[PDB]
RNA sequence: AAAAUUUUAGGAAUAGUUAAUAAUAAUUUAUAAUUUUGAUUAGAUUGUUUUGUUAAUGCUAUUAGAUGGGUGUGGAAAAAUAAAAAAAA
């Protein structure tokens, strides 16, 4: 009854006819504040202490990857996976934004302060 | 005459069995079912491997 | 016969709503009032959402800024030009009207035309009612009926309210689709039938219990508010604890599947083994989808020129007697298998928000100087709340009448702040402060009944709706034996008539003024 | 149908059915009797005396 | 005095018989090791 | 924990393009069912022993059977209620319309009962009394329970359990006797080679000691007759 | 009689157009005759035909009156379409 | 059953239900086997020595 | 060949009968 | 201080009308009733 | 015998077409002479068979898959309830032209197995829906059978348990309670369809006249326990009516009660011994007639109250859609 | 009942440059034309029309 | 109230049933009745020189518009659209 509500209904039906485009869609992510030398991580493995933006971190998420800023140029390497996030003295489920939080990543990875984990998601 | 009525009652079960019509072929069986012949002698008694 | 005036909940939705009661001029005035304040504070229209509800609207670029929405002076009117364009797209699969954010305002709008509606024709008078409460939105919505706020501060109060709600599922690391919310029914439960107590009991006990065993992942499930008293309880959650409760919450889960002698604690470590089993074997989630639509086809080669063009019948009887495959909550082999599934006793519904849930906390912190910045400053709050004037307001956190002044009030008020969910665990990595607890203490060391009703509407966002202690409240303490409930769907007065209050059982008449009217 | 299957335009009406068949008095019951009405009096053999 | 179990059920008998791996008590596999 | 396996869900693609997914229990056809655990903690079966079907073996379910299935016969209230049932019983076979009924030999009945659309004409009504039959050989003795007058003690102290238990009285008594001789003077004659029953069945009824207690009752009773 | 099929009886039919193409004349005639599928719903039923495409490439038609033919060159068709 | 049928007219007539040509011994050689002999020689048709 | 396919042995041994013991 | 009765021309140009159903009859409480008791509102 | 057809696989797909395709005879045949030869029948060919016996009201071939079940030891579920409940309901029952569609119903008590089916999927933890009450309220109320204080009992007890009324439910026992002449009991009951809001019942809501009135029971308890005086509550008095002195009361009342017997004594000509709700009262599943709805909502889509008439959906000398048509 | 004379009146209604007429106006060698429902460009590089 | 005439490419069983009766309103009796000489159910179709055509006893048409629950009224239901119709000076 709404002359562009029809359209916008047009509109959409008619994009929905191009075939699908896989978007990496990113959830949530952290900047590293301060990276300690981690005993249980590994040898070339780093502890981090960082504070996350923009969406909790999930420890039992799947998909991971890291951001460093060359020379205003952002890389992505390390697409891998948490091994052992934890909080304080006491490991954590996930961790809200806003709250510092230690991460820990598997694979035996270290990482330097300004890098930035991301949380991301692959889908149609 | 229970052998007699058993036959009479398979006929009677192909008779029925005509209202499907013509048969399919054989792969629609053959992908029907994965099964195995250990799957389907488990069902008794489990056979010792062969040696 | 006192009538308590009780206001729908955000869970109705309708495309209609209120639009039939335009027709008086001053309710055509209040409604174009509200729309046109939303339209210049946010580019929002109400009327088009509620006429059309669409699938995708257009508003103000950058309206939805949380920095904005959270700073913006609500009192004061926006004057943005009507000529600045509409940029920002808001999409929704069933409609408009279905996201939260504009659902409140929305069924807000509805509420005080239909309240405008009987004061105009019937001369339905609010101040004749000796008591006022509502559903979560109810709140606000009798608020502003009383006249604390203004309908087109209101609107603007809720719209802000929704719109946190929605950054804080956004910044929940969960997809839309991980946050359902279930009632449940112990009743029907068959969890000791003989007492409804120990039913209410073991349901706490049930869902701490699948707390405890997933506190280790991610997943959460907490009760979320209590409707009736034996017969409805609204729980929130992750998929995977929801499924563990359904299980849980089912008589052949618990007499086949698992012992029907074992205690509580290894029926929920069965539960979640199960669920965890399934899971692995794959069944799918979300089963409580409806069938597949009407089947029309045109395409002879595939089907026949004699099907084209023509819907299929489902089954001899058009599915007026379901198939097995569409009896799957009766035959527990597939789809049916996840405790997902509805069994009349774990009911989904279609709301995609954890509302007043462990989530909400941030969002909580953020809206309290969102209602303390938009009451009046002390005059008529201090007239309508003092030693109280008709009608007294009740509040969703521990039910009670509205008494600042009360030490009573202060230690309840005190204990839904400091209180916790059933089933919420607050580990390290959760977010959690205590600004509402220290505004409440100031409010307390200091008169400020404003700042104390705006630290009591700000908990109830992340606590839970004490609806059987607010029922009891008013039928006992204030003698009510009639409620005036405004709902386009009969939201709550069909719980209302449903609980029966022991005082020989006091009887209780309840109607929608706007929907029965004849009856009143 | 069990009986006879429909597929084409039937013939209609009971005298109107082509080939044309019609009753014909002549015959030995006429030759023999004066009937008041057609049909009042006949001969034949008896066939049955169950009732 | 009490009406005897229905002889219809005889009608149901005729022509079967228990199938093995159709018993109510009956396991996978049929017979077990000693 | 018993887990029901699932279903195999096929997808078939035809050569015209068509695709059919369908779900064949394929895994629980040889396999024993996993029966479950009724929630009350027994499993309760459907009865149906009181339904009435074309079962020719079967007699026909009566409400006396839900008296007798009990077998408290000792109990007055009990012994009114089979009464009660029993005349209940006998008046509406005396009282059938049997307007199409139609009993008359067919061939083609010779290994069954009559057809399944002649079951209330030419089945219902010698079905009906061929259980009133059984009914009253299985509770006359209950319903007219026998005298033994005995000698003057015997006698007094007949009197005297009578007086104890006078579970139904001389005019109920009379009313169900009354009933049960209109139904055997009533009763079905026409025999078929069908009845696998005796032939000896389908005649009328001997009475004579029912009529001796009824009348035992009736001269213990002061006065029986009225000149109503 | 088995020709007109489609007609249903009547000396014309009411068809609308789906598709067009091309279809070779049989053997030894040879060339690319055009010819249209054309729908049309009759008693609730809906059914698909092929017409010859005769008439004058002029307005964007939708709809078409068919007739019968008769030319047996082109094996599956046998309706034409009113000038 | 012959020797007791529970309808009258075993045989008949007709143009497609013929069943008099079905009731010689050929067709009873197939279930010889569960045969009753005395009904085989009281009825049957074209039986050998 | 159907008939040779493995699954006559899931039907045969489905099918098979209980045999009692001797009393 | 009557209705029209919807004409079709069936055969010969002969009209049919489609009178209205009586009101006593089960065909039109059978419309009235829900199709899918399980899905639909009652 | 080929073994395509040996098997339990095209067994079950051949009952699953008949049982979505035919009528309740092809179903039942095959799979009574299907155990019979071999083939062995699990729940899903039982709930199968269940399926198509409900869908076209069959309530002796019910009972009798129920105890070949029960026999074979096949433990039921849900869907077995269900059918069973629904069957029992959708059995078929009326009189036209004084003539009884379904005496053998009569003796077949479907009522009291509906209840069975019912207590039985509510005891060993099955969910039971709401058309399950439905179904087994209207095998009580249906016109061949009053069992009103049973309908009565299962109505309070979904009301308790906060079920849906079906419009046919209400129906059907609204006129059971107007046959047996309880005005109040069809009162409520009006009241309760109007305050749900039951199709076509929105606007059927009267005043309570019972309003201060005990229940029928409760006077009679009363009795059990001056019936004098309680002669008084009993009749019903309209407040300008006063009481008259209870020598003369109970002559009024005996005439009363002997006028009121010989009026009801009195035949009604013409009405065959037939209420007037049994009167033209014909009931049988949408199975019968879903052909004629289907094709009355295409050709008189818009039209619902019109007649589906032939020449409509065919031309002459045609066959019409509906092999049966107007029943049969 | 069937309604003839339509195009005819459509033919009045449908006005602007024909299609067939711009077909056989376009007297260009190298565009090249296909007929569906009119006279369309076809594109040489896709073998669809010409948008 | 009777008799004759009575449709379908792939043909089979039908049934408030037949007769007798001191029986209105059948508690009975019978080896009952229908049908391959084409029944019953289902499809089509207003039955008995009226149209068209031909050398034709062929082929091809046709609104004689006719019937159980709505009132037991009326001599008789057909009684709730119409249809050229004079109905008590
Ligand atoms: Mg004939």
């Amino acid at each position: 009854n709404v002359l562009y509500h029809g359209l916008e209904a047009l509109k959409e039906t008619l994009v929905g006819a191009l075939p699908k485009i896989t978007k990496i869609r990113v959830t949530a992510e952290a900047e590293c504040l301060q990276v300690f030398r981690a005993s249980q991580a590994g040898k070339s493995g780093n502890a981090g202490g960082m504070r996350v933006t923009k969406g909790t971190i999930i420890a039992a998420h799947l998909t991971f990857r890291v951001c460093r800023k060359a020379p205003g140029h952002r890389v992505v390497v390390y697409e891998g996976q948490i091994k052992e996030l934890r909080r304080f003295k006491e490991l954590v489920p996930s961790v809200e934004l806003g709250l510092e939080c230690g991460v820990i990543m598997q694979d035996e990875f270290q990482f330097r302060t300004g890098d930035i984990l991301q949380q991301y998601e692959t889908y149609e | 005459t229970q052998e007699k009525l058993a036959a009479a009652i398979q006929e009677h079960v192909q008779d029925a069995y005509r209202f499907s019509g013509p048969t399919p072929d054989q792969p629609r069986n053959r992908l029907a079912d994965p099964v195995t012949f250990e799957d389907a002698n488990n069902m008794i008694a489990p056979n010792a491997p062969a040696a | 016969l006192q009538r308590a005036l009780v206001f729908s909940g955000q869970g109705a939705h309708r495309r209609g709503m209120a639009t039939e009661y335009l027709r008086i001029p001053a309710v055509a005035c209040l409604w174009e009032r509200m729309k046109g304040s939303m339209e210049q504070k946010y580019g929002i229209s109400l009327q088009d959402i509620i006429t059309e509800n669409p699938t995708r609207l257009y508003v103000y670029n950058d309206a939805y800024d949380v920095a904005a929405i959270c700073e913006r002076s609500c009192q004061d009117g926006g004057s943005v030009v009507e000529s600045t364009p509409k940029q920002k797209l808001i999409s929704h699969p069933q409609g408009v009207l279905s996201l939260t954010s504009l659902t409140q305002p929305c069924m807000l709008a509805a509420h005080m035309v239909s309240l405008e509606y009987l004061k105009e024709t019937r001369g339905y008078s609010v101040e004749s009612s000796e008591v006022i409460a509502g559903h979560s939105l109810g709140e606000f919505s009798a608020l502003c009926a009383l006249g604390v706020l203004s309908p087109e501060v209101a609107i603007d109060l809720v719209y802000r309210r929704g719109a946190l709600m929605e950054d804080a599922v956004k910044h929940s690391s969960q997809s839309n689709e991980g946050h359902l919310m279930f009632a449940c029914n112990p009743q029907r439960a068959k969890l000791c039938v003989e007492d409804p107590d120990l039913a209410v009991d073991q349901l706490h006990i049930f869902v701490e219990l699948i707390a405890r065993n997933l506190s280790t992942t991610a997943s959460f499930i907490e009760v979320v508010n209590y409707n009736i008293s034996y017969e409805q309880y609204v729980v929130v959650g992750d998929p995977i604890a929801l499924s563990a409760l359904g299980k849980c919450l089912d008589p052949q889960f618990r007499a086949t599947s698992c012992g029907s002698s074992a205690t509580l604690d290894n029926i929920v470590r069965t539960a979640v083994s199960s669920v965890l089993q399934d899971k692995q074997e794959g069944i799918t989630m979300n089963p409580n989808t409806g069938p597949a639509p009407d089947f029309v086809t045109s395409c002879a080669r595939k089907y026949g020129i004699r099907s084209t063009f023509r819907r299929f019948l489902r089954g001899p009887d058009d599915g007026y007697t379901p198939s097995l495959e569409e009896l799957t909550h009766l035959t527990l082999q597939e789809d049916g298998r996840s405790g997902l599934k509805k069994k009349s006793w774990f009911i989904p519904l279609p709301l995609s928000i954890p509302f007043h849930s462990s989530m909400l906390r941030r969002a909580m912190d953020l809206f309290l100087p969102v209602v303390r910045d938009a009451l009046p400053d002390e005059e008529t709050m201090r007239s309508f709340f003092c030693e109280p004037k008709k009608p007294v307001w009740l509040t969703n956190l521990t039910g009670t009448a509205f008494r600042p002044f009360d030490v009573d009030f202060q230690r309840d008020a005190l204990d839904a702040m400091q209180s916790m969910n059933v089933g919420e665990i607050r580990h390290n990595g959760r977010y959690h402060t205590n600004l509402v607890e220290l505004a409440f203490k100031n409010g307390m060391d200091t008169s400020s009944v404003r700042d104390m009703c705006a630290a009591v509407l700000a908990a109830q966002l992340a606590h839970p709706v004490q609806w059987i202690d607010v029922m009891d409240s008013a039928v006992f303490q204030h003698g009510v034996r009639e409620a005036h409930e405004i709902s386009p769907v009969r939201t709550v007065a069909d719980m209302f008539k449903r609980t029966v209050f022991r005082g020989a059982a006091l009887d209780i008449v309840t109607r929608c003024l706007p929907s029965e009217e004849r009856f009143l | 149908n069990r009986t006879r299957h429909h597929w084409a335009v039937s013939m209609t009406g009971v005298l109107s059915q082509r080939p044309r068949r019609m009753p014909w008095p002549y015959d030995l019951t006429s030759l023999i009797f004066n009937q008041p009405r057609q049909g009042s009096d006949k001969i034949g053999y008896v066939v049955g005396t169950s009732m | 005095f009490n009406p005897v179990l229905p002889p219809s059920t005889a009608r149901l008998r005729l022509l079967t018989y228990p199938m093995a791996l159709a018993q109510p008590h009956a396991t996978v596999p049929l017979i077990q090791p000693t | 924990p018993r887990r029901i396996p699932g279903t195999t869900k096929v997808t078939y693609t035809n050569k015209k393009g068509r695709t059919f997914s369908f779900s064949v229990p394929v895994s629980e056809l040889t396999h024993p069912q996993v029966t479950l655990e009724s929630a009350a903690g027994t499993w309760r079966e459907m009865d149906t022993s009181f339904c009435e079907l074309g079962d020719i073996e079967d007699d026909m379910p009566s409400p006396v059977d839900e008296c007798l299935r009990g077998g408290s016969s000792l109990d007055k209230r009990l012994i009114q209620e089979v009464r009660e049932r029993f005349v209940s019983f006998c008046r509406e076979y005396v009282l059938m319309d049997t307007s199409g009924m139609k009993s008359t030999i067919l061939s083609t009945e010779l290994n069954a009962g009559p057809d399944y659309e002649h079951y209330d004409r030419r089945l219902r009504r010698k079905r009906h009394w061929l259980a009133i039959r059984h009914r009253f050989e299985d509770v006359r003795y209950v319903i007219w329970p026998d005298v033994v007058e005995e000698t003057a003690r015997g006698d007094s102290a007949q009197a005297d359990v009578s007086l104890t238990n006078p579970s139904l009285t001389a005019g109920e008594m009379l009313e169900a006797l009354l009933w049960l001789d209109a139904a055997s003077t009533f009763c079905v004659r026409k025999v078929h080679p069908s009845d696998l029953g005796d032939k000896s069945e389908f005649l009328p009824l001997d009475l004579q000691r029912e009529v001796e207690v009824v009348a035992c009752h009736a001269r213990r009773d002061l006065d029986f007759f009225d000149p109503s | 009689f088995l020709r007109m099929w489609f007609l249903y009886g009547c000396c014309l039919r009411f068809v609308l157009f789906v598709l067009c193409y091309y279809m070779s004349p049989r053997l030894p005639s040879s060339g690319n005759r055009r010819v249209l599928y054309a729908v049309f719903y009759l008693y609730n039923f809906v059914w698909m035909l092929r017409c010859f495409f005769c008439c004058f490439i002029g307005l964007v038609m939708s709809l078409f009156i068919i007739e019968g033919g008769g030319f047996v060159d082109l094996p599956g068709v046998k309706y034409y379409t009113r000038i | 059953d012959p020797d007791r049928p529970h309808i009258k007219h075993i045989y008949n007539q007709t143009a497609l239900a013929r069943n008099l040509r079905y009731a010689r011994y050929g067709y009873f050689k197939r279930d010889m086997h569960l045969l009753d002999v005395d009904k085989l020689v009281r009825h049957a048709r074209l039986l050998p020595t | 060949a159907v008939a040779n396919l493995p699954f006559a042995k899931m039907i045969r041994v489905g099918m098979l009968p209980e045999l009692k013991s001797s009393k | 201080a009557p209705k029209r009765v919807d004409c079709l021309r069936i055969h010969r140009n002969r009209p049919l009308l489609l009178h209205p159903m009586k009101d006593n009859n089960k065909l039109l409480e059978l419309s009235k009733l829900p199709a899918r008791p399980e899905f639909d509102s009652w | 015998t080929d073994p395509v057809r040996r098997d339990p696989t095209e067994f079950l797909r051949v009952l699953r077409r008949m049982s979505r395709t035919t009528s309740w005879q092809k179903t039942m045949l095959f799979a009574s002479k299907g155990r019979m030869v071999g083939y062995r029948l699990t729940r899903e060919h039982y709930n199968t068979v269940l399926f198509s016996q409900s869908l076209w009201g069959r309530a002796l071939e019910i009972v009798r898959v129920v105890r070949a079940m029960q026999e074979d030891k096949v433990q039921p579920n849900g869907a077995t309830y269900y059918y069973i409940v629904n069957g029992m309901g959708n059995a078929d029952h009326g009189w036209n032209y004084d003539f009884r569609i379904n005496r053998r119903l009569e003796k077949i008590q479907h009522w009291r197995v509906a209840l069975e089916a019912l207590e039985a999927c509510e005891a060993n933890g099955f969910d039971s829906t709401d058309t399950m009450h439905n179904s087994a309220l209207i095998t009580l109320v249906i016109p061949g059978f009053n069992r009103w204080q049973q309908a009565s009992l299962l109505l309070q007890r979904m009301l308790r348990e906060d079920r849906r009324m079906h419009p046919t439910m209400v129906k059907f026992y609204h006129d059971c309670l107007v046959r047996n002449n309880r005005p109040r009991e069809a009162s409520s009951l009006m009241r309760l369809a109007a305050e749900r809001g039951v199709h076509g019942y929105e606007d059927k809501w009267e005043a309570d006249v019972y309003k201060g009135r005990p229940l029928d029971s409760e006077v009679m308890n009363e009795s059990e326990g001056q019936a004098s005086s309680l002669a008084f509550a009993s009749l019903m008095l309209r407040g300008d009516q006063r009481p008259l002195p209870e020598n003369l009361q109970a002559l009024l009342e005996e005439e009363t009660t002997r006028n009121i017997e010989a009026e009801r004594s009195v035949p009604v000509p013409f009405s065959a011994g037939l209420h007037a709700t049994e009167i033209n009262s014909v009931f049988r599943p949408r199975v019968y007639r879903q052909l004629w709805y289907k094709w009355q909502h295409i050709a008189n889509r818009y039209r619902p109250t019109a007649a589906l008439k032939r020449r409509q959906l065919a031309p002459r000398d045609s066959p019409t859609g509906i092999p049966g048509f107007y029943r049969i | 009942q069937i309604l003839q004379k339509g195009n005819n009146i459509l033919y009045s209604f449908q006005w602007g440059l024909n299609n067939g007429t711009v077909h056989d106006l376009d007297a260009d060698g190298g565009t090249d034309y296909f007929m569906d429902g009119a006279f369309h460009v076809r594109d040489k590089e896709t073998g669809d029309i010409d948008w």
